[PDB]
């Protein structure tokens, strides 16, 4: 169940600056009201960062993953709904699915035959409703290794109006085989750029997945072609190995940081 | 509140473990100071912080009037508190614990130095 | 002026306390 | 007028709690007691000052 | 005693008047404590065995075990099973060891043919429908049913 929904305007690969976002707790270690340093992979400060949109437009190329990644999105309507990660991305090896369908956050690791460009289909009809409808991800998944479901919920898929009100920031690393996701969730009211200020991503999830990851793509919510998108920007930047000096406060939050080559 | 060796989650150490007023965030497990030395750990079953202090040690010094005066001596255990010394006329000082000398209210000059304003002397 | 460890180190007290240096 | 008196259990700094370090470090000789003489020296020097 | 200790330490039967540094005191680590997180998620051997019905040996099962604790406290501890045997890890060690990758191999057979399973063996089960490799290191369990 995959189709090539090519009804979209073509736009150039836009850029913006990334001031000091993309710091995170590097080890599971407590430290307080101290300045402490590591040489580790981080998002470089003040660096040109890559930018994407759903709008008419739906911007989602299969992008390289190399040494780790920073992903962030300024959102309304909960339209950004996960990622797809992996080295082949067509069953010739394993690859990784991380998704948020309306009931669960779900992670799966299989020899997946993905679509040419996967997505999640939803009802949008003027009899005002917003339920799931089509799950265009992969056809086949024979050799599987890691499988999960988060404790069951419901989440709004609703087409809610306005400028971007949710920011969710993520960073991704594969070390020795153990894959790590660190992330932050924060309120915003911003029209078209990443927020000036500071944040330090909490470690959400860590998994002995063992796969290689070499290319990512994001997973979004959506008569086959020719359909309505919600409006949302998302951003991507590579981690680079660089020395940071970090300040911990009394609560042990990374409260500010400096990059030793800025 | 005992000197124990420990392993927590593979992190191996030694000291006196005790209840902590500190608060780690939900994802930190071990504390490290400026020195990069492991001062606290979250217990992996009660999920509460232990502060940890490397268990009682120090120099010993022997206080001595000279052999040609006497065969009598006193022992200062340095930084070690008097509650922890008997494993090796007791007086507790900001230098640690001294054993084998009478504490006396008479402030003489310093016949043998001990520290923190304390000296010892041999007499009638 | 702004200011017993795992690593064999200790700090010894001075023979004169800050009270005794106040007296002198 | 003085600096902080410091002292080191040289065996504890070098590799205390381990017996094979007691067996090996004995091969080196007085290279602990020389330090204990040098530092107990500095410490009596501060109360002289 | 401290007088004979200082006499010895100073290389001198006359210890002259003074105070002298000796024999560093250190209270010993009086015991070793070990603390690990609760072994809460037991691997589901009660689904592997305690399940209603197994399948036949030419259709030998491969139920996945991963991301759980390999706790044999109601397994190698028990008398109820006729045969328990291992082939390169000692049977005491199955609570000590970590695996990378684990799968159940479930079926039913004739009681004589229990002897056909062992890596390096013959008999019709050990040829027409089952075999184990020369570098296998796991364990076999079988019982009168
Ligand atoms: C979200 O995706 C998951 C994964 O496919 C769906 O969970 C499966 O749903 C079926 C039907 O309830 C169950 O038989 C499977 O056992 C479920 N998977 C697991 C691992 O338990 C879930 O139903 C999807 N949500 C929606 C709204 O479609
Ligand atoms: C993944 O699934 C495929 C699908 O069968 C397996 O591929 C077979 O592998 C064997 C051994 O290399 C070959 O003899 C077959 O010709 C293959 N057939 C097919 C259709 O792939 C593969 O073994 C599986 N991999 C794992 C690790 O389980
Ligand atoms: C460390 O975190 C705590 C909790 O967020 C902060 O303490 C709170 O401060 C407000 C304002 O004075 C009080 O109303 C709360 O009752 C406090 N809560 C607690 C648990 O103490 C504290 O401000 C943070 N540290 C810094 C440097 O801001
Ligand atoms: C490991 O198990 C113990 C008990 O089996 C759990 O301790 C309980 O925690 C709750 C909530 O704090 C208390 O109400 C109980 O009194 C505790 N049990 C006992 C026997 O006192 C502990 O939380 C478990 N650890 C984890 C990580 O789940
Ligand atoms: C310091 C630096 O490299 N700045 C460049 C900037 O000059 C250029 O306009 C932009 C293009 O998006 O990329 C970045
Ligand atoms: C155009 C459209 O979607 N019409 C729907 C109709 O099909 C459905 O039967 C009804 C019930 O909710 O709601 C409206
Ligand atoms: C599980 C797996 O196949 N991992 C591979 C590894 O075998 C290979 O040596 C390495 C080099 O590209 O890439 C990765
Ligand atoms: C080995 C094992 O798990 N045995 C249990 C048994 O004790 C219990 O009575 C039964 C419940 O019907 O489930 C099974
Ligand atoms: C040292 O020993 C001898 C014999 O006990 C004694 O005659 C001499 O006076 C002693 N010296 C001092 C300073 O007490
Ligand atoms: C020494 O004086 C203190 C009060 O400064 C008193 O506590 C103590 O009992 C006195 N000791 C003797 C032996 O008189």
């Amino acid at each position: 169940q995959c189709v090539n929904l090519t009804t979209r305007t073509q736009l150039p690969p836009a850029y913006t600056n990334s001031f000091t976002r993309g710091v995170y707790y590097p080890d599971k270690v407590f430290r307080s009201s101290v300045l402490h340093s590591t040489q580790d992979l981080f998002l470089p400060f003040f660096s040109n960062v890559t930018w994407f949109h759903a709008i008419k437009r739906f911007d989602n190329p299969v992008l390289p993953f190399n040494d780790g990644v920073y992903f962030a999105s300024t959102e309304k309507s909960n339209i950004i709904r996960g990622w797809i990660f992996g080295t082949t991305l067509d069953s010739k090896t394993q690859s990784l699915l991380i998704v948020n369908n309306a009931t669960n956050v779900v992670i799966k690791v299989c020899e997946f035959q993905f679509c040419n460009d996967p997505f999640l289909g939803v009802y949008h009809k003027n009899n005002k409703s917003w339920m799931e409808s089509e799950f265009r991800v992969y056809s086949s998944a024979n050799n599987c290794t890691f499988e999960y479901v988060s404790q069951p919920f419901l989440m709004d898929l609703e087409g809610k109006q306005g400028n971007f009100k949710n920011l969710r920031e993520f960073v991704f690393k594969n070390i020795d085989g153990y894959f790590k996701i660190y992330s932050k969730h924060t309120p915003i009211n911003l029209v078209r750029d990443l927020p000036q200020g500071f944040s330090a991503l909490e470690p959400l999830v860590d998994l002995p997945i063992g796969i290689n990851i070499t290319r990512f793509q994001t997973l979004l919510a959506l008569s086959s072609s020719g359909w309505t998108a919600g409006a949302a920007a998302y951003y991507v930047g590579y981690l680079q190995p660089r020395t940071f000096l970090l300040k911990y406060n009394e609560n042990g939050t990374i409260t500010d940081a400096v990059d030793c080559a800025l | 509140n005992k000197c124990v060796n420990f392993n927590f989650n593979g992190l191996t150490g030694t000291g006196v473990l005790t209840e902590s007023n500190k608060k780690f965030l939900p994802f930190q497990q071990f504390g490290r100071d400026i020195d990069d030395t492991t001062d606290a750990v979250r217990d992996p079953q009660t999920l509460e912080i232990l502060d940890i202090t490397p268990c009682s040690f120090g120099g010993v010094s022997v206080i001595t009037p000279g052999t040609n005066t006497s065969n009598q001596v006193a022992v200062l255990y340095q930084g070690v508190n008097c509650t922890e010394v008997p494993v090796a006329n007791v007086f507790q000082t900001r230098a640690g614990c001294l054993i084998g000398a009478e504490h006396v209210n008479n402030s003489y000059e310093c016949d043998i130095p001990i520290g923190a304003g304390i000296c010892a002397s041999y007499q009638t | 002026v702004t200011l017993q460890k795992f690593n064999g180190l200790t700090v010894l007290p001075p023979l004169l306390t800050d009270e005794m240096i106040a007296q002198y | 007028v003085s600096m902080t008196k410091t002292s080191v259990d040289c065996t504890m700094y070098i590799c205390g709690d381990s017996t094979e370090c007691s067996n090996l470090l004995l091969q080196y000789g007085s290279f602990c007691t020389q330090l204990n003489r040098a530092l107990t020296g500095i410490a009596v020097e501060q109360d002289k000052n | 005693d401290p007088l004979s200790e200082t006499k010895c330490t100073l290389k001198s039967f006359t210890v002259e008047k003074g105070i002298y540094q000796t024999s560093n005191f250190r209270v010993q680590p009086t015991e070793s404590i070990v603390r690990f997180p609760n072994i809460t998620n037991l691997c589901p051997f009660g689904e592997v065995f305690n399940a209603t019905r197994f399948a036949s040996v030419y259709a030998w099962n491969r139920k996945r075990i991963s991301n759980c604790v390999a706790d044999y406290s109601v397994l190698y501890n028990s008398a109820s099973f006729s045969t328990f045997k291992c082939y390169g890890v000692s049977p005491t060690k199955l609570n000590d060891l970590c695996f990378t990758n684990v799968y159940a191999d479930s079926f039913v057979i004739r009681g004589d043919e229990v002897r056909q399973i062992a890596p390096g063996q013959t008999g019709k089960i050990a040829d027409y429908n089952y075999k184990l490799p020369d570098d296998f290191t796991g364990c076999v369990i079988a019982w009168n049913s």
